[PDB]
């Protein structure tokens, strides 16, 4: 799509129609004429389109009234609402752009953030836009948390973040245009490559992912059509399904052979029963014979029944002849009928022992894309995220994604090494205790009136608790932390002096010899300037391998290059980088995942803020104090960067109306 | 999610 | 609506593959029997069917009888009535055989006659006879 209806796809709001958030605060627009609504509609894609061709510049009420004609630049007032909702919720004005108006004399309001991650950031430069006191408690020596890049020399390697899944109404479309982001677009053929270290053939690699892609099919007409969704009383999981659906195709391939060779039996039966009615005919015809010759003895000449005799035997002869080459014209056709069937049998096996392990690659895939062993994940809805996937190509930050949450921090009160041990929300207001992570006797405390928690749901699941909650976070919200995923990936960051691979290849897959293994080093990435290969270990390979010494992985991984490569053709890594996302603190896993028993709804769940109980008995409901962004909180986009920026814009709109109140809902 | 999946 | 084709996939077999823990390997295990079972009664009957055939080695070659060509006649000598009475009384009604036995007679003159000595030849007691046995 392009022009004023584009910029509301690149903003992920449908060009025609108001969406739930819009209804909520122009109620007397969406109940009212159909006229009013399309005029309300141009207006708002009007305005995103002004602000997404030009987002290194603040767009003012004043600068949009400029650019709209009439009779849509009549009605000042319903331009106003709009642009201070679409500027509230962030969909202009986010990010990092030339400020046109001064910030405000002196500011509004104060939050406590907790965590420089980039859901945190990116409220805190909202909130901070709106004119109110933020800062960021951060237990890390750095910013950008799950982003997380490493730098040596002029090697350059996510170990978190590494991927802009397509810019199509991607957020992070708007920022690469604000900050210096190399981007570069991934070549998505990627060739496999078996334990021994030799091509999979392009006869198997492509017969073994159409069946992987029919299997996959598969477990969504169980899920939907069948309903097969919880197996007793625990909830059926993607990898049950997919066990399923392979026994049964298995099942098959012996129906096949059974009711194949059951055609077989009953042909050579029916042959059986031909061959033994010819045996008795020869018999007879053998006896006939003789009776005729017999007959024949009497020479003439002969009375009448002797003559008779004779012509009898005769005809009784090439009666039963005739017969006989009738059952030996049948037996030939039931002859060739059984050559026909031995000759084309059906399948042998569903899959070898070699396709198996193929097959186990692209679960492997799978388990990477989920960071979990397809056996935690939602039959259900562990790809409910689906239809808000984004349009072009995946794109890699060149020159590393943590450009970004640095460019994010400029200009922000963040406290770094700072870990939040507990958080106190009360009516009258919130206190944030926490410690340095150097030296942590050394105490701190934060007044606030809000408090915004981006603490991973790693962070958040841990037992015993890493932050206290004062009061205890209520039942349906603790509850939806023990139900939702977290997940674990690890990444393998190799620099050689050298190029040795494929340079036109950005990815090549190695194939795991048995199943238990299929995530362990599974695939490799060549994306980044300098000669830099990164391996991924998925799975449940991930959780383990956390266990072994850098040196015993890198040992595995050049194992495998020089399987592929050439033994005397990949050197000694000059530099080695492992990450450990579940031994991390301060995340304690990768990211979410729709776990089993799950679904969406917990994320929305995990958005809904906390309302304290009154201080006096009888005092009116108070304000809602302690509110949650991060990427666990975005049913829409979890797990990923975006997600994550877009999450910390919702709550700082949503925290800007509560304390500054919404002027634009008139 | 789905959408990482080479 | 329906699953990818060449993908087998019914609720009695869901249900089946899912009943208990190890109900999979069970299913699949009866399968792998029966193909086994099935595959050896092949051999078997193979094995019947191949002594059988070494039976009728030779065909029935060797009991052959030339063909005897001969057009038909409209007269009955006195000796194929002879032949077509006794015919009568081995094969009673079957007009094909006593055509043939005859020699040089047609099926319809055959019926012909049935009729026209039917008195003179008590084809009705010759007839009854072969009914006897
Ligand atoms: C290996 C890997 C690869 C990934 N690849 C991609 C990708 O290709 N594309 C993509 O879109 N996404 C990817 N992601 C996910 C993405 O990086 C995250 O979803 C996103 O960065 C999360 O941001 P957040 O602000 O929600 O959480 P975080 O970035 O984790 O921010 C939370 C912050 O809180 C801090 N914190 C924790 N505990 C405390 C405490 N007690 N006190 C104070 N501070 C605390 C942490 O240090 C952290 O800075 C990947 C993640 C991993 C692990």
């Amino acid at each position: 799509p392009s022009g004023v209806e584009g910029a509301a796809f690149q903003s992920r709001l449908p060009h025609d129609r108001m969406t739930s958030q819009e209804a909520a605060c122009f109620p007397d627009i969406i109940s009212g004429p159909q006229q009013t609504q399309k005029v309300f509609l141009f207006i708002r894609n009007r305005t995103l389109q002004l602000w997404l061709d030009n987002p290194k510049i603040q767009l003012t009420f004043e600068a949009t009234l400029q650019q709209l004609e009439a009779p849509y630049n009549s009605d000042t007032v319903l331009v106003h609402r709009v642009h201070s909702y679409l500027e509230r919720h962030g969909l202009i004005n986010f990010g990092i752009y030339k400020r046109i108006k001064p910030l405000p004399t002196k500011k509004t309001g104060k939050v406590i953030i907790i965590g420089s991650g980039v859901s945190g950031l990116a409220a805190a430069r909202q909130l901070q836009s709106f004119g109110m006191d933020v800062t960021l408690l951060e237990a890390r020596d750095r910013v950008g948390g799950r982003v997380a890049t490493f730098r040596k020399g002029n090697y350059v390697a996510d170990l978190g973040a590494m991927v802009v899944t397509g810019l199509g109404g991607n957020p992070m479309a708007v920022v690469s245009k604000q900050v210096n982001m190399e981007l570069a677009k991934i070549k998505q053929k990627c060739p496999l490559y078996e334990a021994n270290g030799q091509a999979v053939p392009k006869e198997k690699d492509e017969m073994v992912e159409q069946e992987f892609n029919r299997l996959l099919e598969a477990t969504s007409y169980l899920s939907h059509q069948l309903d097969f969704n919880v197996l007793n009383n625990k909830p059926v999981s993607l990898g049950q399904a997919l066990e399923v659906v392979i026994q049964l195709q298995e099942k098959h391939v012996k129906d096949e052979q059974i009711e194949h060779w059951k055609k077989i039996v009953k042909t050579q039966e029916e042959l059986k029963e031909l061959l033994n009615k010819m045996v008795n005919l020869k018999e007879k015809i053998k006896e006939l014979h003789q009776q005729y010759k017999e007959a024949s003895e009497v020479k003439p000449p002969r009375d009448i029944t002797a003559e008779f005799l004779v012509k009898s035997k005769h005809r009784d002869l090439t009666a039963l002849c005739k017969e006989y080459d009738e059952l030996a014209e049948t037996q030939g056709k039931l002859e060739e009928k059984l050559q026909e069937l031995e000759a084309n049998p059906p399948s042998d096996v569903y899959l070898s022992s070699r396709d198996r392990q193929i097959l186990d690659w692209h679960f492997a895939n799978l388990e990477f894309a989920n960071a979990t062993p397809l056996s935690t994940l939602s039959l259900k809805h562990w790809d409910q995220d689906d239809d808000f996937e984004f349009t072009g190509s995946h794109l890699t930050v060149r020159n590393g994604y943590s450009c970004v949450p640095v460019a994010l921090a400029e200009g922000l009160d963040i406290k770094l090494n700072t870990a939040v041990r507990q958080v106190r929300y009360t009516a009258s207001g919130c206190e944030v205790i926490a410690v340095n992570t150097r030296s942590t006797s050394q105490t701190f405390i934060y007044k606030c009136d809000a408090v915004l928690c981006t603490l991973p749901l790693g962070v958040l699941k841990q037992q015993p608790p890493a932050v206290q909650f004062v009061p205890p976070l209520p039942e349906w919200k603790t509850s939806a932390v023990q139900r939702m995923g977290f997940g674990n990936l690890n990444k393998v960051v190799l620099c050689f002096d050298r190029v040795f691979w494929d340079p036109s290849v950005n990815l090549f897959g190695h194939v795991g010899s048995t199943t238990a293994s299929r995530g362990e080093l599974f695939l490799f990435w060549n994306l980044y300037k300098a000669p830099i290969l990164l391996a991924l270990v998925a799975g449940e390979a991930a959780g383990i391998m956390e266990n072994i010494s850098d040196d015993v992985i890198v040992g595995r991984c050049l194992a495998i290059l020089k399987g592929i490569f050439g033994s005397s053709a990949v050197p000694q890594p000059k530099e080695t980088v492992v990450s450990r996302w579940r031994a991390d603190p301060w995340a304690r896993g990768s990211y979410s995942y729709v776990a089993a028993g799950s679904s969406g709804n917990d994320y929305d769940l995990m958005a809904q803020p906390i309302t304290p109980g009154p201080s006096i008995p009888g005092a009116p409901q108070p304000i809602p104090r302690l509110f949650f962004a991060g990427e666990h909180t975005i049913r829409n986009y979890p797990a990923t960067v975006h997600g994550a920026l877009l999450s910390g814009l919702r709550e700082a709109g949503r925290i800007a109306d509560q304390f500054l109140g919404a002027m634009y809902t008139l | 999610p789905r959408s990482f999946a080479v | 609506r329906k699953p990818p084709k060449g993908m087998f996939l019914s609720q009695e077999d869901v249900e089946a593959v899912s009943a208990n823990a190890t109900a999979a390997t069970t299913v699949l295990r009866q399968l792998d029997m029966e193909l086994v079972s099935v595959k050896r009664q092949i051999q078997n009957i193979k094995q019947t069917n191949s002594a059988l055939k070494e039976k009728l080695d030779g065909g029935i070659e060797p009991y052959r009888l030339p063909e005897v060509i001969q057009k038909c006649n409209a007269r009955w000598t006195t000796e194929e009535q002879l032949l077509a009475v006794q015919a009568i009384r081995k094969y009673g009604r079957d007009f094909q055989a006593i055509s043939d036995v005859i020699g040089n007679k047609s099926v319809v003159q055959v019926k012909n006659f049935f009729v026209n000595y039917r008195r003179r030849f008590n084809i009705d007691e010759v007839l009854q006879e072969w009914e006897a046995e």
